[PDB]
RNA sequence: GUCCGACUUUAUGUCGCGCACUGGUUUUCAACCGGAUCUUUCCUUCUGGCUAACCUGUACUCCUUGUGGGUGCAGGCGAACC
């Protein structure tokens, strides 16, 4: 049933990944009877330092908050299965070009479809479990910029090593370098 | 601090949250507080009202972060917006309150200077209204369409 | 506009020096005489299936645009046949390094074939005179309501 | 003080307040410049060696010297947990 | 003073300062699990609760109007959450 | 009320500036004061500093070294020529050995020196040195 | 490369500012403006042109065997231009 929950199915990586949800599929009594209409939308892979490589499937989102309820059993599944992967549970979003005063008009690009406003939901859905409670942004002497997320220090657990997971990959999203914070 | 019509300087308010989604504890449902909300409208209590019951009696803190809209629109989609918006209708409810009060005994001048402070007011706000369009641009308010608009 | 059977006052207006021919086997509405006034404008369906006369009409009467080209906003409207336009404009005065608001008032003639509102926002045209103080025909109104597209709200 | 050739000509390039980078003026009769002892191994202070410091007139005036003092006396090393930068 | 960092205040002096004047303007309210003494349902309440709270399962008043917190009802237990 | 938040920003730049602090807090914060202190720091008159977020307009935290001397801000963004950029050196910078006015450009925020070579003018904001 | 001076009636070498004019600049370099580009990233975009251009590939290689370069026309490269 590996065709159908893909839309299209080059990659056979992502086959691997459906026969994992396939195989994750036959736990019936409460990874079921819901998870079987979750579409895909073409999940890639990202190089990991250390050894590692992060995983990021991409919803579609039209419910995105069915994958956010299920998330955690089928996330800690998927590491289950896959020995040094880390998988990720991406939005994609379409992002529109600017209104460029030269460029005929589009019928006003709303802001959720914005490059500000969809990496912030990027940040966001990337550490899913932890909620994300602050934001700062630096620059060093020599004028490059970095980003600093002040995560919850309560319920970090679901996390504990995937810090360099959630950097690495959204560096190879953007390229912007970043850190993250645990509070007191 | 600003306080147009006295020179009190105070800063009273909220200082909202800065989590923009609802809080990890919640247990109802977005749509339960949509058929709450409608219901209390039909009830009749103005939208203020309506954020500050909601979040005396459950765990509504904010109807936008619950429901991801917020509750004028709710009611403007729900068809249940009144025709006139609520901060402008008590402006218009202490206007006339004042205007009989005044009528009622000449001699308090304060009170006189108290009414042309809220028909600056309420003139400004119909300006905005208008501008933005929500009154209708002949909506004018004087004595008497005011005591009409009061009923 | 002429508003209402632009064969109404002692004379007839026809348009000049054309005939339709009653002897004609067709019986068709008229000979109704047009050209496009150039500058890239599209006229009016209004201009040509319009039953007005308006020799001043710059798509349909006699008059010629060439020239100067205003962008204005409607400002009087209460004249018959004719329009009042608005133009504001800043005038850098050079001592203080500033601008200063200024507005002239153009008129202008605009065709049956144009609807205008107060608040309008109207490309106007240069033309050979046509009154004391017109010496414009109006082409295109940009913003037939603009704001005023949406009458009511039902959801 | 660069000169073409590529000589010294402004004359005795002045020092800066080593606690707020401010010059000190020649006539700033208010500056003080301290000398600390260094500390050898068992408790002696080493004669002719020291860290120098220089602390303005208006650090002084505003009766924060000491208080950058203490922030030196901690970014140096000659001194242990005394200051906090953050407050 | 003269030197601080404003990004990581003591948490102390954090919670020292006003609000609307911290870092981020963050609320000091909170919401209350309130069960009335006769009902052993809980109900959510505001702590600066503006109405007369009522539990909708009986007519138990259970905090009153007050220019800060509304004062409890003496009998409730509340938990913070 | 608050008119032009850069002129709030850069005065109190100056005000913890000259009393010899290290730090400043500047509240409102937008884009122009960025791009401002991005053009300031990799001229060097301020160090590794720091934007917040605040779910409303930010807020900005600023390291100094003590390596400014004073900022400023010409709030009626005046129309400057390519010409009359040499009449606004002259009569804000100390000494054109140095100081930099501070103006926006088709490009975008620039000082005055990279507004010549670039061989573009726009209105000016500021001027620091 | 050209060669300028101590060097003086005049030439070579030596030694001089480390080149008085012509030159590669992936020896790094540094700027200092650019341009095209890929990033869920359009530059009015079509409607035909004209195809300027080869993804054409057709008859096939003219060339040491090697696409260095050619006689060459149906789909189809459009900013190189109308
Ligand atoms: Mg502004
Ligand atoms: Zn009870």
């Amino acid at each position: 049933p590996q065709a159908k929950i893909l839309s299209q199915a080059p990659t056979e990586l992502e086959l691997q990944v459906a026969q994992a949800f396939i195989d994750l599929e036959n736990n019936s009594p409460e990874l079921k009877a819901d998870l079987r209409a979750l579409q895909f939308k073409s999940i890639r892979e990202i190089e990991v330092a250390g050894g590692k490589k992060a995983l990021a499937v991409f919803v579609p989102v039209p419910s995105l908050a069915a994958y956010h309820k299920v998330q955690i059993k089928l996330t800690r599944e998927l590491e289950k299965k896959f020995q040094d992967r880390h998988v990720i549970f991406l939005a994609e979003r379409r992002i529109l070009p600017k209104p460029s005063r030269k460029s005929r008009q589009t019928q006003k690009r709303p802001r959720s479809r914005t490059l500000t406003a969809v990496h912030d939901k990027i940040l966001e859905d990337l550490v899913f479990p932890t909620e994300i409670v602050g934001k700062r942004v630096r620059y060093l002497v020599g004028g490059n910029k970095i980003q600093k997320i002040l995560l919850n220090s309560k319920d970090v657990q679901h996390i504990d090593n995937k810090l360099e997971s959630f950097q690495a990959v959204y560096n190879k999203l953007t390229g912007k370098q970043i850190v993250f914070e645990i509070p007191s | 601090m600003g306080r147009m019509h006295s020179k009190g300087k105070g800063m009273s308010s909220s200082a909202i949250p800065y989590s923009r989604n609802a809080p990890a504890w919640f247990k109802g449902s977005s749509d339960g507080v949509v058929e709450q909300i409608i219901k209390y409208a039909r009830k009749g209590l103005t939208p203020s009202q309506i954020g500050v019951l909601l979040r005396d009696a459950h765990g509504v803190t904010q109807a936008k972060v619950i429901t991801g809209n917020k509750i004028l629109r709710i009611l403007k989609s729900n068809g249940l917006a009144p025709e006139i918006p609520e901060d402008l209708y008590f402006l218009i409810k202490k206007a006339v309150s004042v205007r009989k009060h005044l009528e009622r005994n000449r001699k308090d001048k304060d009170a006189k200077f108290r009414l042309i402070l809220i028909e600056s007011r309420i003139h400004r706000l119909a300006r905005y209204y208008r501008t933005v369009s929500v009154l209708p641009p002949n909506w004018k308010y004087e004595s008497a369409t005011a005591s009409a608009l009061v009923n | 506009s002429t508003e209402l059977t632009v064969q109404s006052e002692r004379a007839f207006q026809k348009q000049p020096h054309i005939f339709t021919n009653p002897k004609a086997k067709a019986n068709r509405k008229t000979k109704r005489w047009y050209k496009n006034v150039g500058l890239g404008f599209k006229t009016p369906k209004t201009a040509i299936e319009g039953s007005y006369i308006d020799k001043k009409c710059p798509f349909t009467g006699l008059v010629s645009i060439r020239g100067k080209i205003l962008t204005g906003t409607v400002v009087s409207t209460r004249m018959h046949r004719t329009i009042v336009i608005r133009r504001d404009y800043l005038h850098y005065v050079p001592k203080y390094n500033r601008y200063e608001k200024r507005h002239k008032n153009v008129p202008a003639h605009v065709s049956p074939a144009f609807r205008v509102q107060v608040g309008d926002i109207v490309t106007v045209g240069q033309c050979r005179p046509i009154s004391k103080t017109v010496r414009f025909n109006v082409l295109k109104v940009a913003s037939a309501t603009g704001k005023a597209n949406k009458q009511f709200a039902k959801f | 003080m660069e000169n073409d050739k590529g000589q010294l000509v402004e004359l005795y390039v002045p020092r800066k307040c080593s606690a707020t980078n401010r010059i000190i003026k020649a006539k700033d009769h208010s500056s003080v410049q301290i000398n600390i002892a260094q500390v050898d191994e068992e408790g002696r202070a080493i004669p002719g060696e020291y860290v120098t410091y220089a602390l303005s007139g208006y650090i002084r005036a505003r009766g924060e010297a000491d208080d950058s003092l203490n922030r030196l006396a901690q970014q140096d090393g000659l001194l242990k947990n005394v200051w906090s930068y953050s407050r | 003073v003269l030197v601080q960092d404003l990004l990581h205040p003591t948490a102390a002096s954090e919670a020292r300062k006003h609000k609307l004047k911290t870092l981020v303007q963050s609320p000091r309210s909170h919401f209350l699990d309130v069960k009335c003494p006769g009902c052993l349902n809980i109900t959510t309440v505001f702590s600066h609760a503006q109405t007369a709270v009522t539990c909708e399962s009986c007519s138990t008043v259970l905090c009153t109007p007050t220019g800060g917190k509304a004062k409890l009802s003496e009998g409730t237990s509340f938990r913070r959450k | 009320t608050r008119t032009s938040v850069l002129a709030d920003a850069l005065n109190a730049i100056n005000n913890a500036e000259k009393t010899g602090k290290r730090q400043v807090l500047i509240r409102p914060s937008s884009k122009v004061i960025i791009k401002f202190l991005q053009v300031m720091q990799k001229h060097g008159y301020i160090g590794e500093f720091e934007y917040i977020d605040d779910h409303r307009s930010g807020k900005i935290v600023v390291q100094l070294n003590g390596r400014l001397n004073k900022c400023g801000v010409i709030s009626p963004r005046f129309n400057v020529k390519i010409a009359d950029v040499e009449k606004w050196t002259a009569n804000l910078l100390p000494a054109r050995q140095f100081g930099y006015v501070i103006l926006t450009t088709s490009a975008g925020i620039m000082d005055h020196e990279e507004a010549h070579r670039k061989h573009v003018s726009g209105k000016i904001l500021g001027f620091v040195y």
